[PDB]
């Protein structure tokens, strides 16, 4: 009961990044109904489906220079570079924005060199 | 008629690891599910 | 339960498995923690040559010192201890010329040898009780271990845990297991500054 | 004869585990039985007799 | 079940344990077949008995 | 909670050496019932 | 190796008895099993294990 009765102060009330304690999937919600003798928690969650084959390359280079992400990852298609969410393909031009800088890009593995659009130059022009 | 087996487990899967290899998804799928309790 | 673990880093608890290198993958576990993913890309060997390290260290304490594995153990004692218990008992009277029947009908008549079996009952059955109402609650307590364990694997293995003290000492990137005869053994990875 | 051994037997074992154990129960023993009755002093007829 | 039995499909390992400098061979399987258990287990299962 | 520990050869028969040669052929139930309870003595120490 | 019921110099039993590899003592009679169940028999007229 106990257990039912954590459930309906974390899966109900609210949201929980724990796995299998509201439900397969990431929790997004959980709505509660009644029984004679118990309780029942329905858990609403999150199914990834429709997958696709990326490659892969953590950290890119350019000025010689090695910039990483903010949230999110780094895939190619075969020829150009983008950059998104972990969980969700809706994929972006890189940018000064949506990375940063530490370090020389010789130390970093499986490193890919790449270019980088950058908003302010043009903004020059 | 009856019969008796040993257990499966599953499908029998393997994934593509590699240095330079990732997957995503594309389109979001819900689920309802139910975890029945007893309190009384 | 670890061909993903490794494999598809944690996306095998949420739907189909997505793969992922576990160079990226630790490079997200670090981001629960709250550190940048330079500090791995960019120390990976030294953070490799300890996890390296880090496993020899417990081929010793599992293959070097016993005293390890106790829980596990002391399990084991009981259940066979108090079985022991109750094959054991068969010999105690429990008020009578013997604790053996045949001999019991073999000396005497009907009436008597009705009475003296009907103490040696009185007794037995207060034997079995006994160890049942001793084999139900630590048929229950192991539960508690089980519903614990199940909440773990769900958890510390599948995924990672912010919960502190939950999957050990220290901010908890990833936690492996392995098996066991009766039972299960984690084996935690943490972070730890220095 | 040794309480090493009063615990062995317990137990079983020729060896011993570091650690406690416990194997028997201490009560003191009695003595000088006492009984110490009322006043003596509602007596028969026997005189009398 | 509710333990060890999360997962539905049984997943495997390549052989190319080319995960990123890390030697995970102490827990993998062992195609020799102790049983098919893996080092950090076998010991588990002979240091008890 | 408070650890009680038993002897029961005292309760069952109270120092009257004509008891305790009963309850030996009563069997050993003497023990355990110890033992279970030592058993929690041991435990609600590991708890605080 | 049938189930049966004996009697070996007045000890009484029922079971399945089978040739042993057991070396009993010129003087030793029968040995038990944990529980002092009775656990195999020397045969008297040959005085075999
Ligand atoms: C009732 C009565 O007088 N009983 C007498 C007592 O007085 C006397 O002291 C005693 C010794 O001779 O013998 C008796
Ligand atoms: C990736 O793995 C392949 C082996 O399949 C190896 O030849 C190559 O050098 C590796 N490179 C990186 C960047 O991981």
């Amino acid at each position: 009961a106990n257990l039912a009765a954590t459930k309906m102060s974390e899966c109900v009330l609210g949201q929980s990044k724990r796995v299998d304690f509201c439900g397969k999937g990431y929790h997004l919600m959980s709505f509660p109904q009644s029984a004679p003798h118990g309780v029942v928690f329905l858990h609403v969650t999150y199914v990834p489906a429709q997958e696709k084959n990326f490659t892969t390359a953590p950290a890119i280079c350019h000025d010689g220079k090695a910039h990483f992400p903010r949230e999110g990852v780094f895939v190619s298609n075969g020829t150009h570079w983008f950059v998104t969410q972990r969980n969700f393909y809706e994929p972006q031009i890189i940018t000064t924005d949506n990375t940063f800088v530490s370090g020389n890009c010789d130390v970093v593995i499986g490193i890919v060199n790449n270019t980088v659009y950058d908003p302010l130059q043009p903004e020059l022009d | 008629s009856i019969i008796a087996y040993t257990m499966s487990l599953g499908a029998e899967n393997s994934v593509a690891y590699s240095n330079n290899s990732i997957a995503i998804p594309t389109n979001f799928t819900i689920s309802v599910t139910t975890e029945i309790l007893p309190v009384s | 339960l670890l061909a993903g673990t490794i494999t598809s880093g944690w996306t095998f608890g949420a739907g189909a498995a997505l793969q992922i290198p576990f160079a990226m993958q630790m490079a997200y576990r670090f981001n629960g923690i709250g550190v940048t993913q330079n500090v791995l890309y960019e120390n990976q060997k030294l953070i490799a040559n300890q996890f390296n390290s880090a496993i020899g260290k417990i081929q010793d304490s599992l293959s070097s010192t016993p005293s390890a594995l106790g829980k596990l153990q002391d399990v084991v004692n009981q259940n066979a201890q108090a079985l022991n218990t109750l094959v054991k008992q068969l010999s105690s009277n429990f008020g009578a010329i013997s604790s053996v029947l045949n001999d019991i009908l073999s000396r005497l008549d009907p009436p008597e040898a009705e009475v003296q079996i009907d103490r040696l009952i009185t007794g037995r059955l207060q034997s079995l009780q006994t160890y049942v109402t001793q084999q139900l609650i630590r048929a229950a307590e192991i539960r508690a271990s089980a519903n614990l364990a199940a909440t773990k694997m769900s958890e510390c293995v599948l995924g990672q845990s912010k919960r502190v003290d939950f999957c050990g000492k220290g901010y908890h990137l990833m936690s492996f297991p392995q098996s066991a005869p009766h039972g299960v053994v984690f084996l935690h990875v943490t972070y730890v500054p220095a | 004869l040794d309480p090493l051994s009063e615990t062995k037997c317990t137990l079983k074992s020729f060896t011993v585990e570091k650690g406690i154990y416990q194997t028997s129960n201490f009560r003191v023993q009695p003595t000088e039985s006492i009984v110490r009755f009322p006043n003596i002093t509602n007596l028969c007829p026997f005189g009398e007799v | 079940q509710e333990v060890f039995a999360q997962v539905k499909q049984i997943y495997k390992t390549p052989p190319i344990k080319d995960f990123g400098g890390f030697n995970f061979s102490q827990i993998l399987p062992d195609p020799s077949k102790p049983s098919k258990r893996s080092f950090i287990e076998d010991l588990l299962f002979n240091k008890v008995t | 909670m408070t650890k009680t520990s038993v002897d029961c050869t005292m309760y069952i028969c109270g120092d009257s050496t004509e008891c305790s040669n009963l309850l030996l052929q009563y069997g050993s139930f003497c023990t355990q019932l110890n033992r279970a309870l030592t058993g929690i003595a041991v435990e609600q120490d590991k708890n605080t | 190796n049938k189930c049966v019921n004996f009697n070996f110099n007045g000890l009484t039993g029922t079971g399945v008895l089978t040739e042993s590899n057991k070396k009993f003592l010129p003087f030793q009679q029968f040995g038990r099993d944990i529980a002092d169940t009775t656990d195999a028999v020397r045969d008297p007229q040959t005085l075999e294990i």
